[PDB]
């Protein structure tokens, strides 16, 4: 029981981390900025300052 | 004594590297 | 009493150890050194 | 008396944190 | 009198002098060879 | 004058000829150093049947600085 | 009263430095008050 | 490119030779009935 | 205390429903990229 | 007048030696090398030899060696016996009398490794200075290393010097260092010292800064590469920085409340936190060297003694320290010749 | 920014902050 | 500036001590007397080692007893 | 020590530093003397504490 | 606009202000010595010299005065537990007062040297710029220190 | 009123640095 | 477009707020505010809590004779175990205080708040065009807190084994945990220590090199220093690979130490080398592991009460 519990808790934690990673990447890629900021139209530069 | 060891290190570094710290020739 | 009980495994392990060590020591040193030639070969100090 | 001193120190730290968050000097140096 | 510990300490001084001289001679010989 | 690359030595024949015959010598030297029991004598490590002496049945204690040599000689059983 | 000294600069402390100093002193007081009072 | 017995040679060997010797010693230690 | 339990349940349900309907209100379409 | 510049005189042996030392090869020797490479080398060698052949049977009553059947975690180079209070344990000294085997048995290998390692640390710091001077850079790495060298000096030389001898210095091993840690917890209440608290804050904050900076830099990168992998979209000869400082500043100003706006200040903060933490830890251990420990909280002790029906976590920690000391002293300090009967050993059910 | 002046003050050193450095005196042999 | 912004104040003690702070920057050619400095540094290191070992009981001499008991002479 | 000091002082009044030492230790700057003095008081502090 | 930690570097060139600053530091340390002497003398309890010595009462600067020959006091007592009849000029109180007077004199000298910072003594004859002949200054100071050590 | 000297130490340590920093900030802000 | 719901959504998701809220925000903010309010109130004026469930309360509030170092919020009574213990399920408010409910309240709300904080990090990164992997970096401290506060009590079987919300409480938790499981010899805690120390090392050294390089070159000039200082030429020549390594070292270390804590919760253990060296005749030769075991045994004997009235 100890072996099963430890192993599967570790696997579940790592797979939750994997969900975080892949969900973030998928949403970013769908948005169109999975490779980085454009450097020509930074969205931050198009916002009011002193957030 | 330990604090002054650190002080010695810092001041010796700022002596030997005077030109670099001052950004001159 | 303490004394080794294996007779001929020493040579068999030593041959493999030397053969592996030669390559494993030459290769990473090459990989690290080539950039050292590149850096100290015209833009140094 | 000690409890009052501890509470005052903690409240002061929280107030400093709040002021730093909200009343900071604007970062126009790079923005 | 020259106690054994004093003799050993003097021998240590001699040995350390020998080591420093060895390092100095090594650097001197190689530097002269290369320049 | 340029400190030859490692690739050149890797393909060299003299380097391999020397090392394939010299490295096993060192490995066998270490094996014999441990096997023949010279390590125990050189470094003073007691053998598994010498930890407890006939007269002593507990861990040794030096309890002496300027005569520590004789103390260790007696405690080790030599 | 002899001649103005050319080596006369002025210390300057922006707001971030003020906040850092206040936080440092207050946090050190928090850490060490229990020990000072025993 | 030709000369040997350089600083690199000494640096490599000083840490290589004892390493092989100690690996042999430890491998011998492994086979002790104790 | 039934009143406290009911109040806490109401608050939690309100917040959770707000959250769920927030992420259902076409979240992926509100980003600074155009795609 | 007869003026002069720099290097307008005849050459000397020093010039040839300096030219040879400061060449461009795989390993930069420099002058500091003459102090660093030998010393450090021996240190490592010592430790390895120490962890492979020699034994601590006659010093601690322990068996710590691969030849005696120990792991990598349990092997160590144990400190000399408490009888050799502060003797430097030269091979030629009055203790070893020139005998190498008895020198190893007496524990002199620990002193060998410690002293040669201290001088190796000095040589490494001088090497950092020399490299920085050779490449015309400010030597902040020298200060960043002034931190660990201070920690080492404190723990491994000032603590044993203030105590009864080298016996209580850390022994070079994994389980040995764990024993050192538990010994401090039991005997000094080192966790309750404000200076270890400052050091813990410094170290954990340094880890936090490292992680946050890496994540922020890797997640505000500029898209200057067609491929889906962003590592090849960069070369060392770039003009502009590879990450958007404005975006990172806004992100960490809207998530956390405050954010950096200056690369120099950010990286100097990263340099500053660990150095300050470790220096505070060093000061605390210097205090401990004289048994000036933060242990009492006298008011709590008085209140606990007055009425048994008053228990705080501090009192439980004090009881745990009592247990640690009582159950460890029997074997951790063999020179005391302590025989605690089971009756007097502290126990929880006796409270 | 160079020319730290005879007083050693540099308006913006490599750190970007004002600082003051000692004025090293050059060496001669005899002098007048 | 002219003469570093006009000459400084003159005092009798200033004129008396002026010679001691006039030849600033004067140096000898070559290495001068650095070898003597090295010799004296080595001798001083030996002296420090001797006293350290005497005070560390790593060098026992006949005359010295190295304990509080020497306070009774 | 006293006597030696005197003698040493005399030497340092009558013998100028070598140019190589003058530039190596930057004897023209007032900060090198500060570093050396900090080191000296550092050493004295350990000696007296011990 | 110097930072708070680079402030005193404003004295890194002109020797007169450096002398004034060093005089102020010397005055502060001497005043501390005198003040601690007075405080400990006020707190010291000399009745019992066997079971209540200096080191048991937390005295810090008193033992350093006693180590060199200061024993008596103007209160009539002695560090020995006996009683002093002619304490003389050199007692604990006398030493403390002397240190305080020296602190004040050094303070006045410091303010003077701060006011009259520009002195011809600090300008070398050639190049007419501020400079200190550090090797010769060190020679003079070492000569004086050795003389005082030998005298002591 | 317990540990009067401790209270005095804490008050001074909180006041003197705080007053110094505030005075410096006010002095520089006039620029 | 002008609907009230649309305006509320726009305000919640607006990037013009001084502090971004988002939907993770609307969830967390009440949670963390409740947690901090209850934590402050209990830390200042909470009555003693019966941690062990043997009618021997432990005081942890400032009013009840404590200071900042020794104060804490005591975990729930061992009698409750893992049972859900809100205010409305206790017989009376005094009993709720006595058993230790505020700890459960604070820990639950805090865990939810930190999870939603991890969510809103990603949410703002998405609304700003940033890449989304800062939540992955933050998952390490979140994982460690989750372990210490929820997974250890789950495996052990009671909330009384969770870390007290205090300083001396934290030290007591560590000492007991070492006594019971021998954490120091577990490889995962070793990896965590390596991660923390290496993160400190890399932060200090990266700061040193960058500060040195930054003049009035950021990677091509400083790399000459590091390439020869400790060898390793062309080890990290990219400003991107280096920063990814910085991000990866401590995060992985803390992930491993959190997993180790959870496994110890389900109680495998750290290593155990007790009596691992024996001479001929079978006598036991002590190693440093044996001394560590003696310290652990002393700690354990002090931790257990057994005799409880
Ligand atoms: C069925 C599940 C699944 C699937 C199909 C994928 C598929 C993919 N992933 Mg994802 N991923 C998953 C689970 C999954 N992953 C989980 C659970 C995690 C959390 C760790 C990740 C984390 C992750 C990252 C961070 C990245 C990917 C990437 C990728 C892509 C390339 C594969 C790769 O990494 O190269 C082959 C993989 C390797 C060479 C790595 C082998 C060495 C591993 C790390 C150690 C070996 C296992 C070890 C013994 C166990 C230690 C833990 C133990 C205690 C259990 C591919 C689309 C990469 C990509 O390009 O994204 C688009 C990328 O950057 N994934
Ligand atoms: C002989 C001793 C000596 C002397 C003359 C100097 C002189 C100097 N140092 Mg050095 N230093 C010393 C010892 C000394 N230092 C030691 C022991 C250390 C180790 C901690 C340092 C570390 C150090 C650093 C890191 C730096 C200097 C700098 C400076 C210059 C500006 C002074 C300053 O910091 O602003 C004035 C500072 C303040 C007004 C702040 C004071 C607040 C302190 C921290 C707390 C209060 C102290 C307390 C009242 C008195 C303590 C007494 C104790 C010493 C016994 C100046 C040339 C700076 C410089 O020019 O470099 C660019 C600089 O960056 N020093
Ligand atoms: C630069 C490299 C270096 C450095 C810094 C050290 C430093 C040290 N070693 Mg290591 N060692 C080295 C190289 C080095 N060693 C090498 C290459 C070897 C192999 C041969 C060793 C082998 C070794 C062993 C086996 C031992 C040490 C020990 C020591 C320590 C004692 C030092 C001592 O008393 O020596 C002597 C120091 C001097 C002689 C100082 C120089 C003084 C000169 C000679 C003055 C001469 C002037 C004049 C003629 C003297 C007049 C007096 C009288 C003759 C009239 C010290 C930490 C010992 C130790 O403490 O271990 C625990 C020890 O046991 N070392
Ligand atoms: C959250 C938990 C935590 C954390 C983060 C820390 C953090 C720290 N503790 Mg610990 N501690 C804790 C809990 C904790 N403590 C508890 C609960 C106890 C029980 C009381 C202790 C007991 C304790 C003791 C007893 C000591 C510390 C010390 C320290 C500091 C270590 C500094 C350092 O790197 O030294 C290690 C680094 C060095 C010694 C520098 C030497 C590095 C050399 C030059 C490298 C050698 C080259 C090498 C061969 C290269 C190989 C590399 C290879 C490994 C990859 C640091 C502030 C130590 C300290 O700093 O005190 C001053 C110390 O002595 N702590
Ligand atoms: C576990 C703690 C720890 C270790 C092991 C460590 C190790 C190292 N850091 C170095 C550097 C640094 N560390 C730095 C900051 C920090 N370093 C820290 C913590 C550590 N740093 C912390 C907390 C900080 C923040 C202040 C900086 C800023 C630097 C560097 O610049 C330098 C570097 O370039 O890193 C890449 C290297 C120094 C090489 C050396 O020893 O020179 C050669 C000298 C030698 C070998 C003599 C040492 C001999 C020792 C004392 C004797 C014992 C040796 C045995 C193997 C001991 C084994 C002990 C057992 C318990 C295993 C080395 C890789
Ligand atoms: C009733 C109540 C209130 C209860 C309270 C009870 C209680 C327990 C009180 C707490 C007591 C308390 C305060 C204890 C702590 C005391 C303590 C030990 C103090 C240590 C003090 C000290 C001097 C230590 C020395 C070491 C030291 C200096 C450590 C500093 C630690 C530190 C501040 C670390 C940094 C932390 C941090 C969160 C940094 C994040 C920075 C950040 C936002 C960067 C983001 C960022 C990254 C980029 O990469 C870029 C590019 C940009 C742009 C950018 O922005
Ligand atoms: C920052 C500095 C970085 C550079 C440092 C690099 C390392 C330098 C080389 C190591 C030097 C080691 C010196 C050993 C001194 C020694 O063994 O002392 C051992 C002896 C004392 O010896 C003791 O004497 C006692 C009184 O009779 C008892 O008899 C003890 O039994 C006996 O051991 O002391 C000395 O000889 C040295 C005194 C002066 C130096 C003191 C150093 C700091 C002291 C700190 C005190 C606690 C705080
Ligand atoms: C000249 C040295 C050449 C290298 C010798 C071999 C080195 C390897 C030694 C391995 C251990 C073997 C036992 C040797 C030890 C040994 O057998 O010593 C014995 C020797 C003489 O002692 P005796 O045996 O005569 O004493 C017997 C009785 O009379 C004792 O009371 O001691 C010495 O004279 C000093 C020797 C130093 C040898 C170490 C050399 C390094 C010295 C430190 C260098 C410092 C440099 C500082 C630079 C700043
Ligand atoms: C003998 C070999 C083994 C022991 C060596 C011990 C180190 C001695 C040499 C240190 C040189 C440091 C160079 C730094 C790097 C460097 O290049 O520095 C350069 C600096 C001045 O160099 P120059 O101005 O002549 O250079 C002109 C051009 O090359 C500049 O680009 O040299 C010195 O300061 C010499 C100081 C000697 C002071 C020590 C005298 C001897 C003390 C006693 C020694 C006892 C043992 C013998
Ligand atoms: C004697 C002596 C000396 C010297 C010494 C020396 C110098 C030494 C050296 C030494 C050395 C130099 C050693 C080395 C060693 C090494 C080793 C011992 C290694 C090991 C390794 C291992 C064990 C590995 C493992 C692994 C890997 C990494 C791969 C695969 C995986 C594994 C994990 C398996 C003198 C005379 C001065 C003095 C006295 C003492
Ligand atoms: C806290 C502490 C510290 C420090 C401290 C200090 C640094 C102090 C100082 C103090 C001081 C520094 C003091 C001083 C005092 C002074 C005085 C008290 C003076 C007086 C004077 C007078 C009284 C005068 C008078 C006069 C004059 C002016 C001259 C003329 C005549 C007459 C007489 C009028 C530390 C951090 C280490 C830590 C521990 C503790
Ligand atoms: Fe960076």
């Amino acid at each position: 029981r100890s072996w099963l519990a430890c192993s599967h808790f570790c696997l579940g934690f790592f797979f939750f981390i994997g969900h975080l990673w892949h969900a973030g990447r998928a949403r970013a890629a769908a948005a169109g900025f999975e490779k980085g900021i454009d450097r020509f139209d930074e969205p931050v530069l198009s916002m009011r300052p002193l957030d | 004594a330990l604090l002054f060891f650190f002080g010695h290190i810092w001041h010796g570094a700022r002596t030997i590297f005077r030109d670099v710290f001052a950004g001159i020739d | 009493r303490a004394s080794t009980e294996q007779t001929t495994k020493r040579a068999m392990l030593g041959l493999l150890a030397g053969a592996v060590a030669g390559a494993l020591l030459v290769a990473p040193a090459e990989a690290i050194r080539i950039p050292s030639h590149e850096f100290t070969g015209g833009m140094v100090k | 008396m000690e409890a009052l001193v501890y509470t005052f120190l903690l409240v002061g730290t929280l107030g400093i944190i709040f002021f730093s968050i909200f009343f900071r000097d604007p970062p126009r140096m790079i923005k | 009198a020259v106690t054994p510990s004093l003799k050993n300490f003097l021998g240590s001084l001699i040995a350390g002098a020998t080591v420093l001289g060895g390092i100095a001679l090594a650097i001197t010989a190689v530097s002269k060879f290369d320049k | 004058p340029v400190e030859r690359p490692f690739s050149d030595i890797l393909t060299s024949i003299r380097y391999w000829v020397i090392h394939s015959i010299t490295v096993p010598a060192l490995f066998i030297a270490g094996w014999l150093f441990v096997s023949t029991g010279l390590a125990y004598d050189v470094f003073g490590t007691p053998r598994p049947n010498e930890y407890f002496t006939e007269d002593r049945q507990e861990a040794p204690l030096i309890t002496d600085r300027f005569n520590a040599l004789e103390q260790v000689k007696k405690l080790s059983g030599n | 009263m002899a001649r103005p000294n050319p080596n006369k600069q002025v210390v300057e402390l922006n707001r971030t430095s003020l906040y850092w100093g206040l936080l440092l002193i207050f946090v050190l007081a928090v850490l060490f008050s229990s020990y000072i009072f025993n | 490119v030709y000369p040997i017995f350089t600083v690199r040679w000494l640096a490599i060997h000083g840490i290589a030779v004892p390493t092989i010797f100690f690996l042999g010693a430890i491998t011998a230690m492994q086979f002790i009935q104790r | 205390m039934l009143t406290l339990k009911i109040f806490v349940y109401t608050v939690v349900t309100f917040f959770v429903c707000l959250f769920i309907f927030g992420f259902l209100s076409n979240d992926p379409a509100r980003n600074p990229g155009k795609n | 007048t007869i003026a002069i510049g720099t290097y307008q005189e005849k050459r000397t042996w020093f010039d040839d030696a300096d030219d040879w030392l400061r060449q461009d090869r795989f390993v930069f020797v420099g002058w500091s090398g003459l102090l660093l490479f030998p010393c450090a080398y021996f240190a490592l060698g010592g430790w390895l030899t120490g962890t492979t052949f020699v034994t601590s049977w006659y010093t601690h009553g322990l068996a710590t060696s691969y030849l005696e059947g120990c792991n990598f975690l349990t092997a160590a180079v144990s400190t000399p016996a408490n009888s050799m209070a502060h003797s430097l344990l030269f091979v030629w000294g009055p203790e070893a009398q020139g005998d190498f085997t008895r020198w190893c048995q007496l524990g002199g290998l620990w002193a060998f490794v410690a002293l040669h390692g201290a001088f190796g640390l000095i040589g490494f710091m001088l090497r950092q200075f020399e490299i920085a001077r050779s490449v015309n850079l400010r030597p902040y790495n020298a200060i960043a290393f002034s931190a660990p060298i201070a920690v080492f000096v404190s723990v491994f030389l000032i603590y044993p010097l203030g105590q009864s001898g080298w016996f209580f210095a850390p022994s070079f091993g994994v389980a040995a260092i764990f024993r050192f840690i538990l010994f401090f917890q039991g005997f000094h209440n080192w966790t309750l010292n404000p200076f270890h608290m400052m050091g813990v804050a410094g170290v954990l904050g340094a880890a936090l800064l490292c992680a946050i900076h890496g994540a922020t830099v890797e997640n505000t990168l500029f898209e200057d590469g067609d491929g889906a992998n962003t590592f090849r979209a960069f070369n060392p000869t770039q003009a502009e920085e590879t990450y958007s400082m404005v975006t990172a500043n806004r992100f960490w100003s809207q998530i956390f409340g405050v954010a950096f706006s200056n690369k120099r200040w950010l990286h100097f903060f990263m340099l500053l936190v660990p150095v300050t933490g470790l220096w505070m830890s060093a000061i605390g251990v210097v205090g401990l060297a004289l048994n000036l420990r933060a242990y009492d909280f006298v008011s709590q002790e008085i209140r606990a003694a007055e009425d048994p029906e008053f228990e705080t976590f501090y009192t439980k920690n004090i009881l745990l320290n009592e247990g640690i000391r009582a159950w460890m002293a029997a074997q951790d300090q063999p020179h005391e010749r302590l025989v605690f009967p089971e009756e007097v050993l502290p126990r929880g059910n006796a409270l | 920014d160079k020319k730290l002046d005879e007083r050693g003050v540099i308006a913006k050193d490599n750190s970007g902050r004002q600082n003051i450095f000692p004025t090293s005196s050059k060496a001669y042999y005899s002098s007048p | 500036n002219s003469d570093f912004q006009e000459p400084g104040l003159v005092t009798p003690l200033g004129t008396l001590l002026r010679p001691l702070n006039s030849e600033a920057g004067k140096v000898l050619p070559g290495w001068g007397t650095t070898v003597l400095m090295a010799v004296f540094i080595l001798l001083f290191a030996a002296f420090l080692l001797i006293i350290l070992e005497i005070y560390n009981s790593s060098l026992i001499l006949d005359d010295v007893s190295m304990s509080w008991e020497t306070l009774a002479k | 020590a006293g006597i030696l000091g005197v003698l040493a002082g005399l030497f340092h009044l009558c013998v100028r530093p070598s140019i190589r030492l003058y530039f190596g230790l930057s004897m023209g700057s007032i900060e090198t003397v500060l570093s050396s003095s900090i080191a000296a008081v550092f050493w004295a502090a350990f000696v007296v504490a011990g | 606009g110097l930072p708070w930690y680079r402030v005193h570097t404003v004295v890194i060139n002109d020797p007169g202000r450096l002398i004034s600053v060093h005089l102020m530091h010397t005055a502060l340390v001497s005043g501390w010595a005198g003040s601690m002497a007075l405080f400990e003398i006020s707190v010291f309890d000399p009745s019992d010299p066997v079971l209540n010595p200096m080191w048991r009462q937390g005295m810090f600067v008193l033992p350093f005065m006693t180590r060199l020959g200061i024993t008596q006091s103007w209160g009539g007592w002695t560090i020995s537990g006996e009683t002093a009849t002619n304490p003389g000029i050199w007692s604990y109180e006398g030493v403390a007062a002397a240190h305080i007077i020296l602190s004040g004199a050094l303070f006045l000298a410091s303010v003077w040297h701060w006011t009259y910072w520009d002195l011809e003594l600090f300008r070398d004859p050639r190049t007419g710029k501020t400079a200190l002949d550090l090797p010769k200054i060190f020679g003079i100071h070492l000569f004086l220190s050795g003389l005082l050590c030998f005298g002591f | 009123e317990v540990n009067i000297y401790g209270l005095t130490a804490t008050a001074l340590f909180i006041i003197i640095p705080t007053s110094f920093l505030l005075i410096l900030y006010v002095k520089t802000a006039s620029t | 477009n002008s609907s009230l719901w649309a305006r509320f959504c726009e305000w919640i998701t607006s990037t013009e707020n001084r502090l971004y809220i988002g939907w993770f925000g609307v969830i967390m903010i009440p949670c963390l505010l409740t947690a901090t309010s209850v934590f402050i109130i209990a830390f200042i004026a909470a009555p003693p809590v019966d941690i062990d469930g043997i009618r021997e309360p432990v005081s942890g509030s400032l009013l009840y004779g404590n200071n900042i170092i020794t104060g804490a919020v005591i975990p729930t009574s061992n009698a409750i175990g893992l049972h859900f213990y809100p205010i409305w399920e206790a017989a009376s408010l005094d009993e709720w205080l006595y058993n230790g409910g505020p700890y459960q309240l604070i820990v639950c709300h805090f865990l939810l708040g930190v999870y939603c904080y991890m969510g809103r990090e990603w949410e703002l990164s998405f609304r700003l065009g940033m890449r989304p992997w800062i939540a992955v970096a933050y998952s390490a401290p979140v994982a460690a807190a989750s372990a210490v506060f929820l997974v250890y009590p789950i495996g052990q079987g009671s909330f009384s084994d969770g870390m007290p919300l205090g300083i001396s409480g934290t030290f007591n938790f560590m000492i007991v945990f070492q006594a019971e499981h021998n954490i120091l010899m577990h490889p995962f805690h070793m990896l965590g220590v390596a991660g923390v120390f290496g993160g400190s090392l890399f932060s200090a050294m990266h700061g040193s090199l960058v500060t040195s390089s930054l003049i009035r070159y950021n990677i091509v000039a400083a790399h000459g220093y590091f390439g020869r200082l400790i060898f390793q030429y062309a080890s990290f020549n990219n400003s991107r690979s280096l920063h990814f390594f910085l991000a990866a070292w401590p995060v992985i270390g803390i992930w491993f130490t959190a997993l180790g804590l959870s496994t110890m919760a389900f109680n495998l253990n750290g290593f155990n080398f007790n009596q691992s060296v024996v001479d001929s005749q079978g006598r036991v030769l002590n190693t440093w592991a044996d001394i560590i075991n003696r310290a652990n045994l002393g700690m354990e004997v002090m931790h257990e009460r057994n005799a409880h009235n």
